[PDB]
């Protein structure tokens, strides 16, 4: 409880949620009906005060950040070893050069 | 962020009741002895004892989680692929490859 | 229609109001607030559509269902709120800043208001503060309540009406104890004087081996009804799902503008830059080295 | 509410005669824990107030 | 620009004021007709 992740689900529209937010009733002590009950803050809202700063702002080597899906584009680092085979037609031999 | 739906409480009038085992979120029950409450006629109970309440209370997802939630994923190891323009001689060529 | 206990009545002690604040959202990003309250908004007694009056439960012992118009509607924070929306048990306003919302019936001196502690901040959309929405400026992705008040943003469950108790129902003459239920209208009564003993009674009635008036209780069969799923009543037995209103104004994607700063000027120099920086408001500004190390810095910038 | 100073105003039709006088009224609470307003469920604690 | 004496003259008649606000002018976004721009704060009032 109190932090991230306190309610979780497969999927938004899942029945099978399990969380734990530490929830506690209490004996109701006005003539009124009414239940009490106190509880922790939501974690969520716990981490996006405390989130920090996105991926987007801090990848290193000039990776651009992308979703939907997860993937990091234009990301300039390291050497590529290239094998190719290049057609003999586009080649013109010395004879005519 | 979660909504804590807490579910309208019932009174045994002058009996007993006892705190059931559900499957809800955080699902959480407790029951109080009497209470002889109140709600808008002065008396809700004919027993000032023996007028026990059951408190329950759960969790859900607020209504506007549709778009104000954050995902949790694990990754695995990454494959870059690679779109390259080569020319050679008089001929461009844009090709994407692994 | 029903009324709860709200915490904070006009006067300032806790009170039972047709009007209780139940849930707020304000998960928009310009300002606007989703409201829940009891009361049945753009409806009259029947039900029937329209915008310009409302419905609520009676301060009475026959409790029937009573009307207002739209124009004596308050909601307010600090200052007065702009009423954007209504539909059913929604409403959705602009707010200005506070700690507090309430929402008030002025039926002429009547002034039945119900407030309730809620922290409504003033929050913007991208990397720049500022009070409006400015003229000129870049258009970035924002989610906003959507006015429209069919839209859906999920649902309410509601259920069948519970018993409903009243000690003007009885009365007490010479030590003993009568039921007097409304005319035409049947009332379930039920007593405990020794042996329990429930029934239903249709008229003045006696009964016998009673002599206080906190033994027994009455209430009318009020099958005719659907209550919220709320913390302030007392439930039916067979507390069955019977319902499932719409939540209207669904929050929806669109597009807001957000400002762009002033340009800063760069001094170069050997390895290294200097930026003057002018931002009236907060600003944020993010660097981050494109080696090994990101070296990432942020800072939101204020002045010169 | 919490205001800096307090006026008391007659608005007799159009004659409105109204007198100010600085005074920091501030929200003060009873107890060791800050509220907006008395909840509905919590302890019974000694206090004093002016009768009504 | 945004220091003490960005904009001089030699009387408050004067016609011959000179001034370096360090002001750009912005294309125009919108559909109706309106001219941004933005400009340094008023270095007068910051050393005020």
């Amino acid at each position: 409880p109190g932090a991230f992740g306190d309610i979780q689900a497969s999927s938004l529209d899942a029945t099978d949620i399990v969380a734990r937010t530490d929830i506690r009733l209490l004996k109701p002590s006005v003539k009124n009906i009414h239940v009490p009950y106190t509880q922790a803050v939501s974690g969520y809202e716990m981490w996006k005060n405390n989130s920090g700063r996105p991926l987007q702002e801090t990848a290193p080597f000039g990776c651009k950040i992308e979703v939907e899906p997860l993937r990091a584009s234009n990301c300039a680092y390291g050497h590529i070893p290239i094998s190719i085979d290049i057609p003999d037609a586009a080649f013109v031999r010395s004879s005519e050069s | 962020r979660f909504h804590t739906v807490i579910p309208s409480p019932q009174v045994k009038c002058c009996g007993s009741l006892e705190c059931k085992a559900s499957s809800k979120a955080d699902y959480t029950c407790r029951v109080f002895g009497g209470v002889y409450p109140f709600m808008w006629g002065g008396a809700q109970c004919f027993c000032d004892s023996e007028n026990t309440q059951l408190s329950e209370a759960y969790v859900e997802f607020a209504p506007d989680c549709t778009i104000d939630h954050a995902v949790a994923l694990k990754v695995h190891t990454a494959a870059l692929k690679v779109g390259l323009r080569i020319v050679y001689g008089n001929t461009t060529a844009h090709l994407d490859t692994f | 229609p029903y009324l709860g206990f709200c915490p904070y009545c006009r006067h300032s002690a806790p009170c039972f109001s047709p009007i209780k604040i139940e849930n707020v959202w304000d998960e928009s990003d310009d300002g606007s607030i989703r409201i829940q309250v009891s009361a049945q908004f753009g409806y009259n007694q029947a039900g029937t559509a329209d915008v310009t009056k409302f419905r609520y439960m009676s301060f009475d012992h026959d409790h029937d269902i009573k009307e207002d118009s739209m124009d004596k509607i308050a909601i307010s924070t600090s200052g007065p709120c702009r009423r954007l929306g209504h539909k059913g048990y929604f409403l959705l306003a602009q707010c200005p800043p506070g700690d507090s919302v309430t929402v008030s019936i002025t039926s002429g001196a009547s002034e039945n208001s119900c407030t309730v502690e809620k922290k409504i901040r003033r929050k913007f959309v991208g990397r720049e503060e500022y009070l409006f929405p400015p003229v000129h400026g870049k258009l970035v992705k924002c989610h906003v309540y959507d006015h429209l008040k069919e839209t859906s943003a999920g649902y309410i469950t509601m259920h069948r009406p519970g018993p409903h108790a009243y000690k003007s129902y009885l009365e007490e003459a010479s030590g003993e104890v009568y039921i007097k239920p409304p005319s035409g209208k049947n009332v379930t009564y039920e007593c405990k004087c020794g042996d329990y003993s429930t029934g239903i009674v249709s008229t003045r009635t006696k009964m016998n081996g009673c002599t206080k008036a906190k033994q027994c209780i009455a209430y009318k069969s009020d099958q005719t009804k659907w209550v919220f799923n709320s913390p302030d009543l007392i439930r039916h037995t067979d507390h069955s799902v019977q319902g499932k209103l719409h939540i209207p104004f669904r929050l929806t994607p669109t597009v807001c503008p957000v400002p762009l700063a002033h340009t800063p000027t760069v001094t170069k120099w050997f390895k290294g830059i200097t930026l003057h920086l002018t931002a009236t408001r907060p600003t944020l500004l993010t660097t981050r080295k494109l080696g090994l190390r990101a070296d990432a810095t942020a800072e939101w910038i204020t002045g010169t």
